[PDB]
């Protein structure tokens, strides 16, 4: 599997140039185009086939800024941290028709939508979590975000 | 969609008890079902033997009682407890007839630093109805305490009335809000409850009965 | 009445409202859900308690299969009366020759009152000031039952010549909770294997009820030889219920009955079982001084919150040199049979000086799945806790004498101490994930530390003006830190 | 016409110790986070129902002896549902062993209804007179007794053994009284004595300590006018406000009498306000954050007192005739409260209803 | 531990007109998971315990027939359950017995939307909470339990 908090750190202490260069991407695919990118996501197994489509997601969320997604622990007495869909939520600053259509939204289209909610929200959670969730990226976990999203919304109210 | 009182309960001891049937009175951390609704009954000065009226209320009423940390000087000041060492002489020996001890002795139990604020609401075979309560609340009868007569209350019972859909959705406008909720009353996400021997068993005086709290945690 | 064929039991919907009153039958043969309910624990206590010995005696399992069978499956009404059919003619609580734990023919002088069976509501000088009047006015036959076997059981015995139970006095009981009243009485009940392997009866062992077959005066009766019909149901008093007035208001149950008792008969009455006899609801101390090794059951002793007692109540100790701890004989069974399934405990008991009940307790316990094997780990937290306790206790005892401030605060501080744990400790054993607890755990350490460092300076806060003091004070939080390092693995 | 009547005092003792544990040591509370030495509510009211000015002016009140003569009519209508008037004037006549009113104290009413009970259950079986009163003779002793102590049922309550035997017969006292903190946090001192043998005075002797303590206490009590009236048959509330006053004066004057032996602090109050009001309410959060010294702790406090008092008298619905004594001239309260040069004043104030 | 259907039922007949159509327009079951309206509605009733989602999933498929296309009606006090759905949907007189045939040997997915249909066409009168315990287990013995009530009953009446 791939090394997550590896790659966050990585990214947290990436030099400022390769930064904003990556963040200047419009579409995952676009990273293939950047040599910033291979030199960060090689340390992490990018020379494995399997692990590629993971990572080109992953650099593109966390390409929202190095300071966007806000990592935090999980507590000890909890079994999972927070999900995405619950720091969206928490954020306040979300609709939910942005995450309706964002589960809706299409191999690609989607990650775009994802990054722009990201820098809107500036959510703090666990991101091993999240990593996992772009690890897999199918149906179920698409609407498992949904879930998180909707349920902490009307569990907050 | 529903209409609510909004109380607090505010003073330097208070005392919410728990089974016993010796010599030292325990509490617990929160208002009881039973006390709210003795809280309710001085105020509307019902007498003890008056079934009726204390039936009508424990039917009409129910309650969600939030616990409010105190912040000093913009430091948190947990709610903590205390042990009174109370001692009686020339007690009653008996229930009958003039005898008694020397001497006895019991232990009771406060709150320090606590304060709380309970919204209540009516049912639907509701015998009262609200301006009632918040008459009585703003002008009780019977003298009004935390628990215990030796606890005064150092914040005006009444704090408000208002409308919503929760409870929590209630409780929410006023201030300070982040404290746990224990509510009579369900809401919709969250699933912890939280068991208690509060509820008054009217028709046999001094006994009560098990109950669930629903726990809304901040 | 008859425990095995009238309604006595006083139950209401696991989720419903209003009460009723059932009969055995309809708990055992019904899917319908119940919870007991009554005005106290202690006799919610007493009445399973009492179901359970009877569902120990008339249908124990074949085998584990048949257990969880019967647990998932109520019986047929029919099962059920082939099965209570050789018991019935023994559960008479008004009976000519053999009344339900009573004894025929007793001499007294005057009639006892029954609150003396409501363990606590009268036994202590500031009783009549702080409770309430008339609780033992007139019983049903069902909260009567319930209060002579409590008293038989779990409640301290009436004072000079009225032997405690077989248990001793005063034990604490541990019961597996399952959904409904039906399901745990059944989850606490022995299977047949189980059952002989803990009894074999022989036509050495007596095996009929106490009374049926009275013990002898002054007898001295090896504990090995009581059968576990004779032991479940022992009553170690001479008592007989006065009888009955006519219809009314339980004072107890709040319930209308048909009949009602109003006072009882005791004598005093003594006998001695050598040995231990060797009861499925209670927990068992074991402790080996001088080679010679005694066992004792549980009981609450202090006022120490229950998480103090939870190793000795979850956790077996079998070390032949030292002291070690046996659970209840339904705990180990349930720990065999349903080694995936979490546990939801039931502990209760009484603390008490003679007859005088000085503290109740009740708590249902929860613990996740890995509580059969994972001991250790429970052991571990509990008595981190108790470590700490120490700590301070031992820090602040410096403090008032030295090796003085001339006062002691360390008890204080130890109340506010079990105060914040008990909003710490039992959480953590309720929802800690046992196959990978350390960081639980450890954080409970760090909570715990420091906790005694604010209460050690809470205490001699008051104290510390005086330069004479802040001397001894240096020492005292010297060996408070001591203490607390060391609790650091 | 307010309902209630509120007292607050803040009174300084001398080095003490006026209230302790079963370990022998000071009593103390918590409040704000910083620990105040505690006057329970129990000592403090003790000190007052078993105090001589007590005796005088509520033990030995002019209504203090409540007539079963005169209650004969409203005792008949309202016990007339449950019994027959034969049984209710037998008992009666048993009782009190020999101008109407038109209303009744409650307990009054409870009582008598359980002897009637009892005379009915007796008349219903036969059995005389005679052994009736030989079987209850000790709770008609009682009653007797409680019937000559009616102010002192009325303000205080029940004694804590009384004979009182039904529902109604439990009686709350109408003054409140709230445990007394200090508005201050404390720091205790430790008394370290001997004892001299003078038949050996050498050797090495052997020390005890007492913990004792000086501080600045702030008691409350209130006054509940309606239940007064109520248990006293339907008095006036001027009857009522004569009481009150008699409580105002306690309230300033006595003080427990442990240790009084050793460490006499006889010291009377130096602030005592009357506060008329449809709610009672302690004032006491205005030492919630611990009063700090500046040339001592009780000028500070009452500044305190005062300044809590403006803040927020207004908004918590304190409207209601209000007056302060004190011997200390610090900045004065605001001019809604009238200042009473003595506390006899202050006394005849509240008899006059606050004007 | 049991999930509550009567609670369900009348949950759904008080939904707001906006939702219900919100619900009503999944084609397939699993397709509630795209919808927040559901999530909303079945949050009380236990969607958060793994065990009766499947169960939930298909209660309210069923249900987002129509606000009042299964009307609920109480047992008689003396018969030990009420009428079954194969009873109610022979008892509308409006559903063929092949449309049962070709339901029960229905792969998965499909015998939900075929059943779906067939609510909607019959609008039985039934025991809901009984047919809530049928979806919960539906297996073959459920389905064959189905046709054989059916037929029966069509037989007698």
């Amino acid at each position: 599997e791939i090394d997550a908090m590896a790659l966050y750190r990585a990214w947290q202490q990436l030099d400022n140039g390769s930064c904003a260069q990556i963040r200047r991407v419009s579409e995952p695919d676009e990273l293939r185009d950047i040599p910033a990118f291979y030199r960060l996501v090689q340390p992490f197994g990018w020379e494995n086939p399997r692990h590629q489509q993971a990572l080109l997601r992953m650099v593109f969320c966390l390409s929202a800024g190095k300071n966007v997604i806000r990592h935090q622990d999980k507590k000890s007495e909890q079994t999972t941290g927070i999900s995405l869909g619950r720091a969206l939520a928490n954020s306040g600053r979300i609709n939910e028709r942005r995450i309706f259509q964002l589960i809706r939204a299409d191999r690609t289209a989607d990650m775009v939508q994802l990054r722009r909610l990201l820098t809107h929200a500036e959510p703090v959670l666990d991101w091993p979590l999240m990593a996992r969730m772009l690890t897999w990226w199918g149906k179920r976990e698409r609407q498992q975000l949904l879930e998180d999203f909707v349920l902490t919304t009307n569990k907050n109210a | 969609m529903r209409s609510y009182l909004i109380l607090r309960l505010a003073g330097p001891m208070q005392a919410w008890g728990q089974p016993t049937f010796e010599g030292t009175r325990p509490t617990g951390r929160f208002p009881t079902r039973s006390g709210l609704l003795g809280l309710l009954g001085a105020c509307l000065g019902i007498q003890r033997d008056d079934t009726s009226s204390l039936q009508a209320l424990s039917e009409s009423v129910q309650f969600a009682v939030r616990c409010d940390e105190l912040i000093l000087d913009d430091r948190r000041v947990s709610v903590t407890g205390l042990r009174d060492y109370h001692t009686v002489l020339g007690a009653r020996e008996d229930y009958r007839g003039l005898k008694s001890h020397e001497t006895i002795q019991t232990w009771r139990e406060y709150l320090c630093d606590a304060s709380f604020t309970v919204a209540l609401w009516l049912t639907p075979h509701a015998t009262m109805v609200i301006s009632e309560l918040e008459k009585a609340v703003l002008k009780p009868r019977y003298t009004p305490y935390l628990g215990r007569r030796s606890c005064p209350l150092t914040h005006p019972l009444f704090l408000g009335t208002c409308q919503a859909s929760d409870p929590q959705k209630a409780l929410l406008n006023y201030e300070p809000v982040g404290g746990d909720i224990y509510s009579e009353e369900s809401v919709t996400g969250h699933h912890l409850k939280f068991t208690a021997r509060d509820e008054p068993m009217i028709t046999l005086p001094r006994q009560f009965a098990s109950r669930e709290w629903y726990v809304i945690k901040g | 009445m008859n425990l095995l064929i009238d309604n006595w039991i006083p139950v209401r919907p696991r989720n419903g409202g209003k009460v009723q009153i059932i009969n055995l039958q309809s708990l055992y043969c019904s899917r319908d859900q119940w919870r007991l309910s009554l005005p106290r624990d202690d006799m919610e206590l007493a009445a399973l308690a009492l179901l359970v010995c009877i569902g120990q005696i008339i249908a124990p399992a074949k085998d584990d299969v048949e257990f969880r069978h019967r647990i998932m499956n109520p019986l047929t009404e029919d099962e059920f009366q082939q099965l209570i059919a050789p018991w019935i003619d023994m559960f008479y609580l008004n009976h000519a020759e053999h009344p339900f734990m009573q004894t025929k023919g007793v001499k007294a002088n005057d009639v006892t009152p029954m609150e003396k069976l409501l363990a606590g509501v009268s036994g202590a000088t500031n009783c009549a000031f702080v409770n309430q009047p008339g609780q033992g006015e007139a019983l049903c036959g069902g909260c009567t039952a319930i209060a002579l076997f409590n008293q038989a059981n779990q409640a301290p015995g009436f004072g000079g010549g009225f032997k405690s139970g077989l248990r001793g006095g005063t034990p604490v009981t541990t019961f597996v909770r399952g959904i409904d009243l039906r399901s745990t009485v059944l989850l606490n009940v022995l299977t047949l294997p189980r059952l002989q392997k803990q009894f074999p009866n022989e036509s050495h062992t007596e095996n009929q009820p106490t009374w049926i077959k009275p013990i002898k005066s002054n007898e001295s009766i090896p504990a090995s030889s009581i059968g576990f019909v004779r032991g479940l149901f022992w009553q170690p008093a001479h008592i007989e219920l006065c009888d009955p007035i006519g219809i009314g208001k339980c004072s107890c149950c709040g319930q209308e009955s048909n009949l009602r008792y109003t006072g009882f008969l005791k004598e005093k009455f003594t006998f001695t079982v050598n040995g231990l006899w060797p009861h499925p609801h209670s927990p068992c101390l074991v402790t080996v001084k001088k080679g010679e090794v005694e066992e004792k059951f549980l009981a609450f002793t202090t006022s120490a919150p229950s998480w103090t007692q939870i190793s000795r109540v979850v956790v077996d100790k079998i070390i032949q040199n030292e002291n070690g701890n046996r659970v209840a004989a339904v705990v180990n069974q349930f720990r065999n049979i349903a080694p995936q399934s979490p546990l939801e405990l039931i502990m209760g008991g009484y603390r008490n000086n003679q007859a005088s009940i000085l503290e109740r307790r009740h708590d249902v316990l929860m613990f996740n799945q890995g509580w059969q094997q994972y001991g250790n780990v429970i052991n571990e937290i509990v008595t981190v806790g108790l470590g700490y306790k120490t700590a301070l206790r031992k820090a602040l005892y410096t403090f008032a004498e030295g090796f003085g401030a001339g006062v002691s605060v360390h008890e204080t501080a130890e109340r506010h101490f079990y105060r914040q744990s008990e909003l710490l400790i039992p959480d953590v054993l309720a929802n800690v994930n046992f196959s990978q607890a350390d960081e639980v755990i450890a954080d409970l350490r760090d909570k715990l530390h420091q906790l005694c460092e604010m209460l050690f300076n809470q205490s001699v806060a008051p104290y510390a003006h005086h330069p004479k003091l802040i001397s001894t004070l240096a020492l005292a939080r010297a060996t408070l830190y001591k203490h607390l390092r060391e609790l650091k693995p | 016409m307010s309902n209630f009547i509120n007292i607050h005092v803040l009174i300084s003792h001398s080095p003490s110790c006026l209230n302790r544990d079963d370990m022998n040591m000071q009593k103390d509370a918590i409040f704000g986070g910083k620990r105040r030495v505690r006057i329970s509510s129990q000592s403090l009211k003790r000190a007052m129902r078993k105090s001589g000015y007590y005796a005088q002016n509520i033990g030995e009140s002019s209504l203090r002896t409540i007539h079963l003569a005169q209650l004969r009519d409203v005792l008949r209508q309202k016990l007339g549902e449950r019994f027959d008037q034969k049984i209710i004037d037998k008992t009666l006549a048993l009782l009190s062993g020999k101008i109407s009113a038109d209303a009744v104290t409650p307990w009054v009413v409870g009582e008598i209804a359980w002897f009637c009970e009892q005379v009915a259950k007796a008349e219903a079986d036969n059995l005389d007179d005679k052994k009736l009163l030989k079987v209850l003779k000790e709770d008609i002793a009682a009653i007797r007794v409680n019937l000559q102590q009616g102010v002192d049922i009325a303000l205080s309550g029940r004694m804590a053994t009384s004979g009182m035997m039904t529902e109604l017969g439990k009686v709350d006292g109408a003054m409140s009284i709230a445990h007394a903190i200090t508005t201050h946090q404390v720091d205790s001192d430790i008394d370290w004595f001997t004892a001299v043998d003078d038949l050996q005075e050498q050797g090495s002797a052997h020390l005890g300590t007492q913990e004792f303590s000086s501080g600045v206490f702030y008691r409350y009590a209130n006054i509940n006018l309606a239940q007064l009236q109520e248990n006293l048959g339907g008095a006036s509330r001027e009857q009522a406000l004569e009481i009150a006053t008699h409580v105002v004066h306690m309230l300033a004057t006595e003080v427990p009498g442990a240790k009084q032996r050793t460490y006499a602090a006889f010291n009377p109050a130096d602030m005592v306000m009357v506060n008329f009001s449809d709610m009672p309410l302690s004032m006491a959060n205005a030492f919630e954050k611990a009063v700090k010294a500046k040339d001592g702790f009780l000028q500070p406090s009452i500044q305190a007192f005062n300044q809590y008092w403006d803040r927020v008298a207004n908004g918590y619905g304190l409207n209601g005739a209000a007056a302060q004594f004190s011997l200390s001239d610090v900045d004065p309260i605001t001019a809604q409260v009238k200042q009473m040069p003595t506390l006899e004043q202050l006394k005849s104030w509240v008899r006059n209803n606050g004007e």
